[PDB]
């Protein structure tokens, strides 16, 4: 149940993660409980926040930096600090606008990419319609 | 692929009918509600009290009627705790079903969150949760701007078909037939002689 | 079957008529055309002079403003001497210089039958003055403009710009309620279909 | 910014720095400038040849 | 090529001329060396014509299903930009070469100019072939874009 | 049997040979030549190298009644190895204008000898189609999820050709047409450009009237067809996208290249203008001298 959450891109939040799994797995040692394995429990917050950034990069291309606080369960300073570090890793890309009007997750796309995608679309349509026409014919015999 | 041989009794036919509805109501990726309505098993099995309300639940999903769905569920979720212990999926199912149908019938593939608030009958925070859930199942692909408050859809997952739906798909081709025809007639007219 | 002398004279005649019909656009091509058929010679000099005077004036009536170069590199500087001073007069936006230049040189201008064209440039000093002002300042108070062009009121200069952008030379729009004139120039016309 | 080592522009109308990281100067459009460049040389040389006819 | 045996004795009597009587034919000899030895000493070769029907023509000429899928189908537009870049540069080099040539091209004897100031392949001609291919290529490509964009939506 | 397929490649010989065999059984009017189909398979691409006639009788009263001479098929195959030992049954051709429902029952018989589901290649003898005059099906048996029983049905695959280079030049040698449906110069591809758009019209018409036929004349609501139709719309552009704005910027780019190329051509011909004048100029002197 723990891992199924993380292998999928899912909306989730930290005091949901914390509240469920604190009476479960802080009673078992290694990564959790202890006094030194609480610096390994401390690490899980970072990762829950980070799983969300990965979701939010994919779905949103623009979200408000204030709406994003609400999602991550953070103050504004921390929301930034995490975005910056995850981009350093290169796991996501972003650009933050600092008065918190926008954070836009992507690198801006090259002009050539956009056009190559449009050629790809058209070719699939023509392939569809051809095949559809031959399946129309067979169905006249059936009918 | 079921046999013409008869060795399935009415009990089994009804037992399966019930289970198939249970799977769809408590599912998260079953929009084959109409498929049950277009197979004899469940379409013609309404002939017990259990299959009065159940058939209406499958019908509620197709039309996007929330009020009817809630009234039937309100009674039954208690009686049967299989609905009770799986409720979250069950109420969110009709919101996801209405979400995919709205986008379908339009020729512009974007909805305001404000339009979704009205149509799925959720507050504005929970409209954003609905979008997130749908993309996570893989129903839809596209992008979100929260700063214009839009979700702009680029791809829709295929779904059941019905007479209504055919006319909706047909009209769009009528325009494109027309556009292709007159575009080609004008290009024909220019460089008449340059078809060597 | 024409001679290249016939063709030269012809395009030159259209430009004069055109200027009087406030065709300054077609007039400009036509006079540059006339000179290119026309030979360079000291034998053709009196023809070329009149063509070059006609050309300079056409540009100032556009608001295009002839090159300073045109006057110096030609071997005609004395003949075109009034046109050289007209080009400078309009450039600065100076009513005071301009009134002095056309009176001072009145008779010479009157011989060439271009005295009639020159008086029309009195409007054009005002229009050209405003095109400089919208480039130099994005937002500029009504009063400041009055200082530069020796004008009398804020309300008066508002009429002048109102009329000049009906011709659409200045490419601005007037804020009456705020006291300034704000240009709408930002290009990015390589995103428009204009290059096509 | 004067080097264009990271492009971007310094906005002191409000006190921000815009960070661009995007290509500047398209290769194809550039070489078209040289193509016109060569032809402007070439038509002068045709006109050198055409001095025989005059 | 086709052969047909003729009697050895007939060749002695000069009956190879006999085989071309009552038409001028399309007589030509496509191959000699061993052929003309064997003709001389054995055979009379035949020329080859082809028969085909109007049905069979249509079968032969048809070779694509993409006949109607080639002016709606297009190539990636990065590939087109690469192509325009390549083309313009190539003609830029050929123009410098042409310019060196056309500093003269005014002395007596064409042939002397071609050697001296390279008109070896004629950079005029060379630029014409290159210009014309990419110019024609771009008109189709723009036309494909504009058809699809307006018609489909 | 291979239940994996993707495409059918066809040699040119196959088509022509079935038309020859068709006229020499003297078949017409629901008597349709049926021969065996020979080639490579156990391959997603069905590669058909050859075809031959079988002794076959088609009754026109009933097409569910047919004659096939089974014994002949084994003997013929031994002689196929003599030619090349890599030709086996991979189906059977039909010569008719279109698919019959007696063709499903016929297909049964060739299963016995094939390591691949048997191919139906319709070789038309009126040479219809705006691409190749061949349609291609392979019989597949599947469950249908529409609430209907398990069918064996002929499902369409694309048609393509693979031609030996040796053979292909024979096609060029035979063919005296300079080709107006294949690439060439500007004008030739200008026809090819219009031809494709007119092909789309015809294909676009047939779908509209199929959809009308379903809800008034009650042809099966076939979900698999209509699903591909839903994806046509999702892959279809929407005005006001920055991708379709980039198309405007990309138009400018190639047109400008044409604009400079057009100027370049104009320059070059003006060199020849002056040349010819220098040729006339000399030839005045020569004439005057004579």
């Amino acid at each position: 149940s723990l891992v199924k959450l993380f292998t999928t891109n899912e909306l989730m939040r930290w005091p949901i993660v914390q509240k469920t799994y604190e009476p479960v797995l802080n009673e078992d040692d290694l990564a959790f409980g202890g006094e030194a394995n609480k610096h390994h429990w401390e690490d899980l917050q970072k990762r829950v926040i980070e799983h969300n950034l990965r979701v939010i990069s994919e779905y949103y291309s623009r979200i408000t930096l204030l709406r994003l606080n609400e999602l991550l369960d953070l103050t504004e300073s921390q929301t930034e600090t995490y975005i910056s570090d995850l981009v350093n890793q290169g796991i996501i890309y972003a650009k933050v606008n600092r008065p918190a009007k926008i954070v836009n997750f992507e690198k801006p796309k090259n002009s050539s990419q956009l056009l190559n995608e449009w050629s790809h679309n058209v070719d699939e349509l023509l392939e569809h319609i051809e095949t559809i026409g031959h399946l129309i014919t067979k169905e006249e015999i059936m009918h | 692929t079921l046999e013409p041989s008869t060795s399935i009794t009415l009990a089994e036919r009804q037992q399966l009918a019930y289970d198939l509805s249970i799977s769809a109501l408590l599912g998260d990726k079953i929009y084959n509600f109409g498929e049950l309505l277009h197979h004899p098993i469940m379409e013609t099995i309404v002939n017990d009290s259990n299959y009065d309300w159940l058939f209406q639940l499958l019908n509620a999903l197709t039309v996007g009627d929330f009020d009817k769905f809630d009234s039937l569920i309100k009674v039954q979720i208690s009686k049967i705790p299989i609905l009770a212990q799986h409720e979250s999926f069950l109420r969110q199912k009709i919101c996801l079903m209405t979400l995919i149908e709205t986008v379908f019938v339009k020729n512009i593939r974007m909805l305001s969150f404000e339009d979704i608030s009205k149509a799925t009958h959720l507050p504005k925070d929970n409209v954003e949760h609905l979008v997130m859930r749908a993309i996570s199942l893989g129903l839809l692909k596209g992008s979100i701007d929260q700063v214009n408050e839009l979700v702009t859809i680029s791809w829709v997952q295929p779904r059941i078909i019905s007479g209504d739906q055919i006319t909706k798909m047909k009209d769009r081709l009528v325009e494109w037939n027309d556009q292709v025809e007159k575009l080609g007639k004008k290009m024909e007219a220019r460089g008449q002689s340059i078809w060597v | 079957d024409v001679s290249s002398s016939l063709e030269a004279r012809y395009f030159f005649y259209l430009s004069k008529i055109n200027a009087i019909q406030l065709d300054y656009s077609t007039a400009n091509e036509y006079i540059i055309a006339a000179i290119r058929k026309a030979p360079h010679n000291s034998k053709s000099l009196g023809f070329l002079q009149q063509s070059n005077k006609l050309h300079c004036c056409i540009q100032l009536l556009m608001g295009d403003i002839p090159e300073l170069s045109f006057f110096h590199q030609s071997n005609m500087q004395k003949s075109l001497l009034p046109y050289y001073h007209l080009t400078k007069a309009v450039k600065l936006g100076d009513l005071k210089k301009f009134t002095s230049t056309i009176t001072k040189y009145k008779q010479l201008l009157l011989k060439d039958d271009t005295y009639q064209l020159c008086v029309r440039l009195r409007s054009n000093v005002i229009k050209t003055g405003i095109r400089i002002i919208s480039l130099t300042y994005k937002k500029i108070s009504l009063r400041d403009i009055c200082l530069k062009l020796n004008l009398d009121s804020e309300q008066t200069v508002e009429y002048m710009v109102s009329r000049a952008i009906r011709d659409g030379v200045i490419e601005a729009k007037i804020n009456h309620e705020d006291g300034f004139i704000e240009t709408t120039e930002l290009l990015n016309i390589y995103d428009s279909e204009d290059p096509q | 910014i004067l080097d264009k080592i990271f492009y971007g522009v310094l906005d002191q109308g409000n006190g921000w720095l815009y960070v661009y990281e995007t290509p500047n100067q398209d290769a194809t459009y550039d070489s078209a400038l040289e193509l016109v460049g060569q032809l402007n040389k070439v038509v002068d040389q045709l006109f050198e040849k055409a001095s025989v006819l005059y | 090529d086709a052969f047909r045996l003729i009697d050895t004795g007939a060749l002695i009597n000069n009956l190879e001329p006999r085989q071309t009587t009552s038409n001028t034919g399309l007589l030509n000899k496509a191959n000699i060396q061993a052929l003309i030895h064997g003709l001389n000493r054995h055979y009379y070769s035949l020329n080859i014509d082809y028969h085909k029907t109007a049905k069979e023509t249509k079968m032969l000429m048809n070779l694509h299903k993409e006949q109607w899928q080639s002016g709606l189908k297009m190539y990636d537009y990065e590939e087109k930009e690469e192509s325009n870049l390549a083309a313009t540069k190539s003609m830029v080099k050929i123009a410098e070469q042409y310019s060196k040539r056309i500093e003269e091209e005014k002395e007596l004897t064409e042939e002397e100019l071609k050697t001296r100031y390279v008109g070896r392949q004629d950079p005029k001609k060379h630029l014409s072939e290159t210009a014309d291919e990419t110019l024609e290529n771009n008109i189709v490509s723009v036309l494909t874009a504009g058809v699809n964009s307006v018609a489909i939506k | 049997m291979s239940l994996q397929h993707e495409k059918v490649t066809i040699a040119p010989l196959v088509l022509l040979s079935a038309l020859d065999h068709y006229e020499r059984t003297q078949t017409k009017e629901n008597k349709r030549c049926v021969g065996v189909i020979l080639g490579d398979a156990n391959s997603s691409t069905i590669r058909v190298t050859n075809s031959f006639a079988l002794p076959f009788e088609e009754d026109e009263k009933n097409s569910d009644v047919w004659f096939l001479d089974h014994n002949y098929i084994e003997n013929m195959n031994e002689m196929c190895k003599k030619i090349n030992a890599k030709e086996k049954l991979i189906g059977w051709y039909h010569s008719g204008p279109k698919l019959r429902a007696s063709d499903l029952k016929i297909n049964e018989l060739f299963k016995k000898y094939t390591q691949n589901n048997p191919l139906l290649l319709i070789v038309d003898v009126k040479q219809q189609g705006v691409g190749l005059p061949t349609d291609a099906y392979v019989a597949i048996e599947q469950v249908k999820d529409d609430g209907t029983s398990t069918e064996k049905t002929f499902l369409h695959l694309p048609c393509t050709i693979e031609a030996e280079e040796a053979e292909e030049i024979g096609v060029e040698h035979l063919l005296r047409d300079v080709r107006d449906q294949a690439a060439g110069g500007l004008s030739i591809r200008l026809t090819n450009q219009l031809k494709s758009l007119k092909g789309l019209q015809s294909k676009l018409k047939d779908v509209v009237e199929y959809l009308d036929k379903v809800i008034n004349k009650e042809l099966p609501i076939n979900h698999t067809i209509l699903g591909k139709l839903q994806d046509v719309f999702n892959l279809l552009p929407n005005l006001g996208t920055p991708d379709d704005d980039e198309i405007d910027v990309e138009n400018h780019d190639r047109i400008n290249i044409s604009n400079n190329l057009q100027k370049a051509l104009t320059v070059k011909t003006n060199d020849e203008l002056m040349v010819i004048y220098i040729s006339n100029l000399v030839r005045s002197i020569i004439a005057f001298d004579d």
